[PDB]
DNA sequence: TTTTTTTTTTTTTTTTTTTT
């Protein structure tokens, strides 16, 4: 909305308690529609940082927001402060780049890092 | 292995110079601001490598001075330039027949016949093509006509649609900053 | 892995939507 909605890493759930944020990562298909797998690697492989995947529980909320395979989506979500639950799915934006081409997540990760160290600029 | 690092137009005039007399163009990533409505395409004869500008004798058909011929189709060549803006400076770029023909994807004869045409689609193409982002290879030279001399720039090439390489390159530059 | 032959030396882009 009109408030601050920075892009944060899905592993920052411990740092910030129940914010409203957007996530850009890879969407995987679960056996059911009530769960979600977020694949978010970081830069190089053997540099000491590996693929960071976070599993969420979709339940019955946002049925029409189901994500297409291999497609990208901007995740507008709010973290749950109770327990044993991931980020509550609220809104999703259609995200794709071009045809016969792809995008490396590294440029996104360096994004989500900078806005953490520099709150003045988004 | 692609061209990534470059400089700006503000850094083009003086950066730790010189560089006394020597350089050949360089790469620029700059947005397009406005397209001039005057001096678009000058007419000439239809032939390969025409260096002459035809004039009008008291005839009504275009006449070439060096090569005597009757011109059925006054083939137009692009004299049109553009006004561009970059991260710092606002500059002007002169485009040739291939550069201006590649910019809007329309030839010079079809553009001239499009302007004089009854529909208004000429201004629709002019306003639709303007305000975009483009990549050029620009060189600087100083020419003098009579009393007035200044440095002007030209476009030696056009490149666009590159996105992923710039984002990943800047990401690598951010990772190498530590 | 990049080396001129097609002019003249200026150039105006959006000029009207807005409180007491």
């Amino acid at each position: 909305m009109a408030s601050e909605t920075p892009r944060v890493d899905p592993t920052e759930i411990s740092n910030v308690n129940a914010p409203v944020f957007r996530i850009i990562a890879q969407i995987k298909s679960q056996p059911t529609e009530s769960q979600l797998i977020l694949q978010s690697p970081t830069i190089s492989s053997k540099n000491g940082s590996e693929v960071e995947m976070i599993t969420l529980n979709n339940i019955r909320v946002s049925m029409n927001k189901t994500f297409e395979i291999d497609s990208w989506y901007e995740f507008v979500c709010r973290n749950n402060d109770d327990g044993e639950l991931g980020f509550l799915i609220l809104d999703a934006v259609l995200c794709k780049f071009k045809e016969n081409e792809d995008l490396s997540l590294n440029g996104v990760v360096a994004l989500q890092r900078l806005c953490k160290k520099y709150p003045e600029i988004y | 292995k692609f061209i990534a690092q470059r400089i700006t137009i503000a850094r083009a005039q003086a950066e730790n110079l010189g560089r006394s007399e020597k350089g050949d163009f360089f790469s620029v990533k700059a947005a397009i601001s406005f397209l001039k409505v005057d001096n678009f395409a000058y007419p000439a004869c239809s032939n390969e490598n025409c260096n002459k500008k035809v004039l009008e004798q008291p005839d009504g058909t275009w006449r070439c001075e060096k090569c005597d011929t009757n011109n059925a189709r006054p083939n137009w060549r692009y004299i049109l330039t553009i006004s561009i803006i970059d991260e710092t400076n606002q500059l002007w770029l002169t485009l040739f027949d291939d550069q201006a023909k590649q910019l809007l994807g329309v030839d010079a004869n079809t553009l001239m016949s499009l302007k004089e045409e009854d529909p208004n689609e000429f201004t629709k193409i002019t306003q639709s093509i303007q305000m975009n982002e483009y990549d050029f290879r620009i060189r600087a030279r100083e020419d003098t006509y009579n009393d007035q001399s200044r440095i002007r720039y030209t476009v030696a090439n056009l490149h666009s649609l590159n996105y992923r390489a710039e984002a990943d390159y800047l990401a690598d530059e951010l990772s190498k900053a530590l």
